[PDB]
RNA sequence: GUAAAUGUGAUCGAGAGGGAAUGAGCACUGUAAUGUGCACAGGAACGAGGAAUUGCUAGUAAUCGUUAUCUCAUUAAGAAG
């Protein structure tokens, strides 16, 4: 079943975050606690763990298009999904992508613990990666 | 015609050569009356606005809406 | 006169008796009443909602609203 | 009886940091952005190396905490922020990188200004008559 | 066994008459007769000004050209193909075939 | 989730044994029509009277999306009218619904000024209001009164609903719009 | 007093280095021009520029070189020349002075007289 | 380069609104930067506009983005959708 669809983002998100902070899964970019997450946004992020909540969301994209059975995810289409609209002075605002930077660094540590296998045409999933969102959701709803 | 230029490295010695690009106004003159403003190049016509107006209709263009 | 950023000790001890007996309050009495800043009437309205001394009604966006001891609802 | 033991501490009405004075009450982050050279962004990067919570206020912050940023500003290389982040890049003078703070702005651009005037440089002969040299259109706006 | 016949033209009342035509042959023959599959038409464009210089109100014209089309997707024996191809001449109707 | 009986406002609010209580604004008045949330879609606009049956709290988050920038966002609105009823019931004690009740009925002028003279100059004269005009005044001084009130004021916009519209319902000196009803009879009245 | 620099480097070894290496000073638009390797026109000029310091001796000054090379970047090999660059009218003349490294000729040379009403 | 307003939670607190002139840089298009992108500093007027004046009746006005549309090597704060 599309287990996934069973729990409310703003809790899923929030959750794993922690599971994968606490095993360390993923390793922040150099100078990640002064760098913008993309060329459209005014400040760096408020919290300091925004690197982490990055690859929470992440594996959550790519379970829900595992769940419709979608084509597989591209760095670019991640990078229009983080997108957001630029502030340029005396002129309309525009939509800008998110930095690529993050994201292959994200895809390249979860790819070194078996949890995203590189397909010809995008990024998929792996049974360990599908079985820790499994479990954490059978506790997490009751 | 695709130009070629000679240009010389940084001693002046040894040279190489390299393409101009065919970009501007030079080469898309007007097929009907050589006008180098207001050409429409959609559908790889190269004709002016003026001409167009004329001859759309022999073509097969039509004002359905 | 300018707004304030602390509680102080005499100041609290009046809020804890003036907060019963007031109907619906929101941070912006305890900012225009009290001379405390907006930041320091979130925190100390936090505070009294978990020490059940006042019990919020509703938390919509940012948009807070707080009862204390002489609230009453309409009935059926 | 019960106490709050959540509020500030003690607070000082205004401070002196760098030949500038900074307004006690202020948070951390924008009361940094009164000494010229410290932009809202440096301001950050300069907070998490001296390692200070961002919600202080600037009376509250011991000599010890003051210490710690005037010697970041003093020298950002030593703690790991990197010199695409500085005021001052690949000097003509020096061929170093740096970061300018306070009154060194002014001095700075205006020794660099008069040297190419010096010599009849067209950009600093325009600067000093009040014109642009950005490319700027001068016919329709920009007028008195 | 099969054939599919791209019927194209740039006027709808020929290709009317010519797949009439055609689905009358394949009718008179009966080898299972069907209608055509009307396809979605192609359109291409061109917006100008209409007076040759600056002067008046500024007045816009689209021209459009449409690309009628229609299929026939149909089970034949390589003789009938081969002598029925005879048709599928002498029109302002392009014509142009698939097979397997 | 919270209920599962009968048609309540905002899930909360009783929508039952309401009265309007001035015969000459009755059949102006949409108390019937029972809604969970305040929208509609409904396309009444195009039509001779059908402004006047679209329901109360409708028309009075419709007067929210003002100053130019707010244009079209209605969902803010809702968001803005819920917790104002909150305040108010909580105040005032009583169903919401009949505080913007009475706050109508006072807050319209019943007499006004008007050009009359048509065969030469035109003069200034009193003339008597309509129904439905009377209403529509009603709604928007009430709103032009919030509007201004919070501009440049830290207090948060859903409490200066509540300050309004109980003073409004009591038709105390103490409201915008009461006092704005009270100028526009008084010269009405000198140009008797 | 200390010797003429530009970026970090003394003239005494400015004067000596290769058009190469001195590409790795300059500024990024500048460095993008040098990679692209010189016109016909741009190499005349500079072999004459290494051309005249070699040649010239005593207390005479040598001869002006003139030049329609606009978009060109001051080289070290011209230090002390007088040069004319052309305004689109006249070859305005001018000495390549040691401050100027890091600009083209262009900077110094005006093609429109100032305004005043 | 495949929406944005928007939805929830935090935050900030009455020039933390606003981004004009300007500095030393880092790249891209091009035969050629003077054009464009990016990062850091800097922080001007403006606190709702005198006499006047322009459209708009319903999926309209106003708001919000987007153009495998036109210009187009590179350039939209322009039109046409
Ligand atoms: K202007
Ligand atoms: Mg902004
Ligand atoms: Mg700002
Ligand atoms: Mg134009
Ligand atoms: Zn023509």
């Amino acid at each position: 079943n599309t287990e996934i669809f069973k729990v409310r983002h703003d809790t899923f998100i929030p959750a794993l975050s922690e599971y994968l902070r606490t095993n360390k899964t993923v390793v922040p970019i150099k100078n990640f606690d002064i760098i913008k997450t993309s060329r459209g946004k005014e400040t760096s992020p408020l919290d300091i763990n925004w690197y982490y909540t990055r690859a929470a969301s992440i594996i959550r994209k790519l379970l829900i298009s595992k769940a419709k059975n979608e084509k597989p995810l591209s760095i670019v289409r991640f990078s229009s999904e983080y997108g957001c609209a630029k502030d340029r002075g005396n002129r309309p605002n525009k939509h800008v992508r998110a930095s690529k930077g993050i994201i292959i660094k994200i895809l390249n540590d979860l790819q070194e613990k078996g949890w995203v296998e590189k397909k010809e045409n995008g990024w998929t999933l792996k049974k360990e990666a599908e079985e820790v969102s499994k479990q954490l959701i059978e506790k997490l709803i009751n | 015609m695709n130009k070629q230029m000679i240009k010389y490295n940084a001693d002046l010695e040894t040279t190489f050569t390299v393409e101009r690009k065919d970009f501007g106004r030079t080469n898309r003159r007007c097929r009907a009356c050589f006008a180098y403003n207001g050409v429409i190049r959609k559908y790889d016509l190269m004709i002016c606005r003026r001409c167009f107006r004329e001859y759309a209709g022999d073509i097969g263009f039509k004002i359905y809406d | 006169v300018k707004r304030h950023e602390r509680v102080e000790d005499d100041i609290f001890n009046k809020i804890v008796k003036d907060v019963k007996n007031m109907r619906i309050l929101t941070r912006t009495t305890l900012s225009e009443r009290y001379n405390l800043s907006l930041n320091i009437s979130i925190k100390l309205l936090r505070f009294l909602e978990e020490n059940q001394i006042i019990k919020l009604i509703s938390s919509h966006r940012g948009s807070k609203i707080y009862a204390g001891s002489k609230y009453e609802p309409l009935k059926v | 009886k019960l106490v709050f033991n959540n509020n500030p501490l003690p607070i000082q009405a205004m401070i002196r940091m760098f030949n500038t004075n900074i307004d006690g009450k202020k948070q951390i982050i924008k009361a940094l952005t009164t000494i010229r050279g410290i932009g809202d962004r440096l301001s950050l990067a300069i907070l998490r190396r001296a390692k200070i919570p961002t919600d202080k206020r600037a009376g509250e912050l011991t000599e010890d905490e003051l210490n710690e940023i005037n010697e970041v500003i003093l020298n950002p290389q030593k703690y790991d922020i990197p010199e695409w982040m500085l005021n001052h890049q690949n000097d003509p003078i020096d061929g170093t990188t740096k970061h300018l703070i306070g009154n060194q702005i002014e001095g700075t651009i205006r020794l660099w200004n008069e040297r190419g005037k010096k010599i009849g440089l067209v950009r600093a002969f325009r600067t000093s008559l009040g014109l642009k040299v950005r490319g700027q259109r001068t016919k329709s706006n920009g007028r008195g | 066994i099969n054939v599919e016949l791209r019927l194209l033209c740039s006027n709808k009342k020929l290709l009317s008459d010519l797949s009439n035509r055609y689905y009358n042959y394949l009718f008179q023959n009966s080898p299972t007769a069907k209608k055509p599959r009307v396809l979605q038409p192609f359109i291409c464009d061109v917006t100008t000004r209409k007076s040759p210089c600056g002067q008046g109100t500024a007045t816009w014209s689209k021209y459009k050209m449409i690309i009628h089309g229609r299929m026939f997707a149909l089970q034949m024996t390589h003789q009938m193909l081969k002598d029925s191809a005879a048709f599928l001449q002498n029109t302002d109707v392009e014509v142009r075939l698939t097979l397997k | 989730t919270e209920t599962s009986g009968d048609i309540k406002l905002f899930g909360r609010y009783p929508y039952t044994d309401l009265e309007v209580k001035d015969i000459t604004l009755e059949k102006y008045i949409n108390v019937a029509s029972k809604v969970i949330l305040p929208h509609t879609s409904s396309r009444l606009n195009t039509k001779k009277f059908g402004r006047t049956k679209i329901p109360v709290v409708e028309r009075f988050v419709n007067a929210m999306m003002r100053k130019g920038r707010n244009n079209g966002k209605k969902t803010l609105a809702m968001r803005i009218v819920k917790d104002a009823f909150f305040i108010i019931e909580g105040v005032t004690g009583q169903n919401p619904i009949q505080i913007l009740v009475d706050a109508i009925c006072n807050s319209g002028p019943r007499e006004d000024s008007a050009r009359i003279g048509k065969g030469g100059v035109m003069k200034r004269s009193s003339v008597d209001v309509s129904p439905l005009r009377r209403i529509n005044i009603a709604i928007f001084l009430l709103a032009k009164g919030v509007r201004n009130s919070t501009f440049k004021d830290i207090k948060m916009l859903p409490e200066i609903i509540a300050e309004e519209l109980i003073n409004a319902a009591k038709n105390t000196q103490s409201s915008f719009a009461v006092k704005k009803k009270e100028e526009i009879e008084r010269i009405a009245k000198s140009n008797r | 007093f200390k010797e003429f620099s530009y970026k970090g480097v003394n003239l005494e070894t400015l004067t000596s280095m290769s058009i190469s290496e001195f590409k790795e000073l300059l500024p990024s638009k500048l460095r993008r021009s040098i990679n692209r390797g010189f016109s016909a026109a741009e190499r005349d000029f500079i072999k004459k520029c290494i051309k005249a310091r070699s040649e010239n001796t005593g207390l005479e000054r040598p001869e002006q070189i003139n030049t329609n090379t606009r978009n060109l970047p001051i080289l070290p090999t011209m230090i002390g020349l007088q040069i004319g660059v052309y305004s689109g009218r006249d070859f305005m003349p001018m000495v390549i002075k040691e401050e100027m490294l890091g600009r083209r000729l262009r900077d110094y040379v005006e093609t429109r007289k100032l305004c005043t009403h």
